[PDB]
């Protein structure tokens, strides 16, 4: 619901440096994720709805031990909002943050001989929207530069024409790509139009609109941090601040 | 009471007195805890142990 | 060749009868195949293209 | 000090790219050279086949 | 044995997954609304010889006055709803459009994108499967009207098996010649020009007599769940007017003559009924294309 | 039978994809109106004793003042110009500028990014396929003016068939002799010099005696929608100039050796329709770099 | 560590294509068709 709600490349990346792994893990067992199902829909139909599930729905789902089915869970968290169940990774690893996974070498985890297009295509990607694949395609940069593998990313932006369009523009090395940054990627926000308390057919889509009551629940309650009225209660460490730099960047 | 998003701030003076920790306490028990915020809750509590 | 004659065979005859076509056009080709070492030309040569420098993506 | 010959070479462009590690799943994995000697099953398979010969 | 089927049931493609949700939906239904304006604003015009009423209809719809110098687009608008009908009808196609672009339009008038407000009626007629016994000859053509064109050169009379599926409701068949039809393990009886059918009572079973050939005619009907502000006529007219403008031009996807071939070919594809929420949404994108293109075409 | 294609037709490499929404064409229109006050400015400078006019201008194009004994580059409009003429020329070229740099260089004046208000005439001559019997030779040479030299070494006449696409409206054919010239299965006219076809007509047939070599010289005309501001001899120019400071030097694509050969070639291609509007803004932005870097040199 | 048996793929269970600990790594014979048939061929020729 936070990692959805954030909506500028800055934003996401504050998160991810605050954020460790463990969030992103998830220790439910869920179901497999690939499997064609019948759901119950009962607003719209008498009889049951076909669907299959997916690693990019909002529930959680079993995870392969490994490391590709750990940077397929941070993706799925950072697009879907939940993760999947990989347990007994480590203390070491878990207490990392997102970012530091996904950009640094002193973790001690080893990601150069992934795939990106098998990555994406086990992610679903002709399923994602517009915002989901932008920040699936900022994972993919911050993998690339951690490995030195830029020009195995651009290939692969060639390769996929609706990528490269949308491919948002940063460098994984300087803030001043960041702050500069203005794409919008925010999944969930204040919605201009008419939102109804009503379901949806798809798993993606119902569990989506889960998220996005939630958030507006969220909004307007107790936990939400209002910067305009309580900017002075804020701790000066997190306190927002125009000179905001990532470390090392 | 009738709105749920509205919320209930409070400023204290920097070396608190006995009215600073009456008001807390007394915002605390006999107003809505959706109405006071985390952040509101530990400056009251803040205030509470000076 | 069983396996072609009989995916979409509803009968004994027409299982015998998609086996006999087979073989019919495999023996054809067959005599074709030992007719081009009779003639005096060369015979071609299958091949596969691959990148000099093949990249991952 | 190791012999040095000053013989002009030829550059060579790796399989595995600038991060010396192959992807999973390509085309380039499935045509990288893998030992002989170290893996059991292809050095009792080459045995097999000298001796036949 | 030889089987024969309707050729626009075979092989439907997969229809997109996005631009189906609350927000995507008052999308397209505001876009319908503010198209419906744009036509009737031009009506307006002539009466009042002024073009003030389709400046302020353009205006609303385009979110920039009309200029003399360039052709009239439509603006975000225009390509917004162009992009959406593209995803609609494969899933290959890229969805390019963004949520937040999806969100400001949606605002611009108030409309509940309820695609289950009423049902509406297609005539396409299924037929899975037609199974005649050897020596017989089965001809299916038509979709509107499916005629059957049934010749056997044996001695005796042969048994054609048709199946019309589980989702029509009514199929009427009507015979050059009276015929006799009943269902699987049903007496026979006597040769009747009109049968009146429903698709889930089973196959059927037709006395072919051995002589001059016998043709049937069919008709059937379904009821579809589609938003009250459906029209068919203006989204067929849509359906032609995307497939000339190049906007089903993918890879990979089959081609239909009417907006009901499409729709009654992926009701019966395995699991459809996912299939028929998204093509109801587009046909409603195809009736505010149609009425968008008219008044301004490029 | 022998095929004989034009050079320029084979294999037109893939255009990006990046900087073709409407934000990015009114920058590259932006672009090409202060380069061509810059020109002017230069000039009435130069004209003058003062110094004033240019300053003004390059000011307003560099967002910086220039200097005695600095290099005057453009600043960053010249660097954004010239990196998004590189990803327009090849999918595999980055697209190295932010959105931000573009909108903030759009908003310096005030011009539409409109880009289909006007026409052009393009004089490429595409000879998609010519079909030849055994026995005869046939060469293409040219692409503004193509000369095909045909012969017949053979027993009798040979027909030969002529193949010019459907892209093209009108192609004029002049023969160093008379000839004879059909569409497909229709009687042949009598022999003349000239020749006016439309290419939508069909594959054409030539006869050839076995006398002497007939040399066939075609012109083409084709009409691509442009910008009102665009003007052919600037963009050629433009295009021999990005050529030599090794714009377009990226790996697998081809070289062409002027815009009218470029356009049509992506014309011609399977998504010809889609590359050409690509192309169009290319040849914009060659505009602006022909004006910029002659009243900038470095 | 506790265990005797050390696998070639780490506690990450993942081991890169083209290292010396992946060309080592034992084959499926049974369950690749491309490795039984080799097996079967041999042997009728022995």
């Amino acid at each position: 619901m936070d990692v959805l709600s954030k909506g500028s490349l800055k934003e996401l990346l504050a998160h991810l440096e605050k954020t460790p792994l463990e969030e992103a893990i998830s220790y439910r067992i869920g179901t497999v994720p690939y499997q064609n199902v019948l759901i119950s829909r009962n607003e719209y139909y008498n009889q049951l709805y076909p669907d299959t599930t997916s690693l990019i729905d909002g529930v959680s789902r079993e995870g392969q031990r490994n490391v590709n089915g750990l940077i397929m869970s941070i993706i799925s968290y950072v697009v879907s909002g939940s993760g999947h169940y990989i347990p007994n990774i480590g203390f070491m690893l878990l207490r990392r943050s997102i970012l530091d996974i996904l950009t640094k070498h002193d973790t001690g985890l080893v990601t150069n001989n992934l795939n990106y297009g098998i990555i994406a295509r086990n992610l679903t990607v002709s399923k994602m929207n517009c915002e989901q694949r932008k920040r699936m395609l900022i994972c993919f940069k911050l993998l690339a530069y951690k490995d030195g593998n830029q020009n195995d990313y651009e290939i692969y932006l060639n390769q996929n024409i609706p990528l490269k369009q949308i491919a948002p523009n940063f460098i994984p090395g300087d803030m001043r790509t960041v702050i500069h940054n203005q794409d919008q990627l925010a999944i969930v926000g204040i919605p201009a139009y008419r939102l109804t308390q009503s379901t949806e057919l798809s798993i993606r889509d119902d569990n989506a609109k889960s998220y996005k009551l939630g958030y507006v629940d969220w909004y307007n309650s107790n936990s939400f941090l209002r910067e305009r009225s309580e900017f002075n209660l804020i701790r000066l460490k997190d306190r927002d601040t125009k000179y905001g730099k990532l470390n090392g960047w | 009471c009738m709105f749920k998003q509205f919320r209930i701030g409070m400023t204290y003076a920097l070396d608190p007195n006995i009215m600073d920790v009456a008001a807390a306490t007394c915002m605390l028990l006999f107003r809505p805890a959706q109405s006071i915020s985390d952040e509101q809750y530990r400056y009251c509590l803040q205030t509470m142990a000076v | 060749v069983i396996k072609p004659a009989a995916v979409v065979a509803g009968t004994s005859t027409e299982l015998i009868g998609n086996l006999q076509a087979i073989y019919s056009r495999l023996r054809s080709h067959s005599d074709i195949g030992f007719k081009k070492a009779t003639v005096g030309d060369v015979i071609p040569n299958s091949y596969m293209i691959k990148p000099v420098n093949s990249t991952e993506y | 000090q190791a012999y040095s010959s000053g013989l002009s070479q030829n550059s060579i462009i790796s399989l595995t790219g600038n991060d010396r590690t192959v992807a999973d799943g390509t085309f380039n994995s499935m045509i990288m050279p893998r030992a002989v000697i170290a893996n059991e099953r292809e050095h009792f398979m080459k045995t097999r086949i000298d001796k036949i010969e | 044995a030889n089987r024969a089927t309707s050729a626009f049931l075979d092989n439907p493609h997969p229809v997109g997954v996005n631009y189906v949700d609350e927000g995507s939906r008052q999308f397209v239904a505001v876009a319908e609304l503010l198209a419906s304006k744009l036509i009737d604003s031009s009506r307006e015009s002539d009466e009042s010889n002024s073009d003030v009423p389709f400046v302020q209809a353009y205006s609303k719809f385009a979110d920039d006055n009309p200029r003399h110098l360039r052709v009239k687009t439509g603006g975000k608008m225009a390509n917004a709803l162009t992009n959406v009908i593209r995803s609609y009808y494969s899933i290959n196609a890229p969805a390019i459009v963004p949520q937040v672009e999806i969100d400001r339009l949606a605002s611009k008038a108030t409309v509940s994108g309820d695609m289950y407000n009423s049902y509406a009626i297609f005539n396409s007629v299924p037929i899975v499967e037609v199974l005649s016994p050897a020596r017989t000859t089965v001809s299916i053509v038509g979709s509107d009207r499916a005629d059957v064109t049934m010749l056997n050169t044996g001695a005796g009379a042969a048994n054609i098996t048709f199946n019309f599926g589980q989702i029509a409701e009514t199929v009427i068949l009507k015979g050059s010649v009276p015929f006799q039809l009943a269902r699987l393990n049903q007496p026979m009886p006597a040769a009747r020009f009109t049968y009146k059918l429903r698709p889930l009572d089973g196959p059927f079973i037709v006395v072919l007599p051995v002589g001059n050939p016998l043709v049937i005619s069919a008709t059937a009907a379904t009821r579809i769940q589609v938003p009250l502000a459906f029209n068919k006529a203006l989204v067929e007219s849509g359906f032609q007017t995307a497939m000339n403008d190049g906007l089903f031009d993918i890879q990979n996807v089959n081609y239909y003559s009417s907006f009901d071939e499409f729709i009654i070919s992926q009701y019966h594809a395995q699991d459809g009924i996912n299939r028929v929420s998204t093509c109801v949404i587009l046909g409603l994108a195809l009736q505010a294309y149609d009425q968008m293109r008219r008044a301004l075409p490029v």
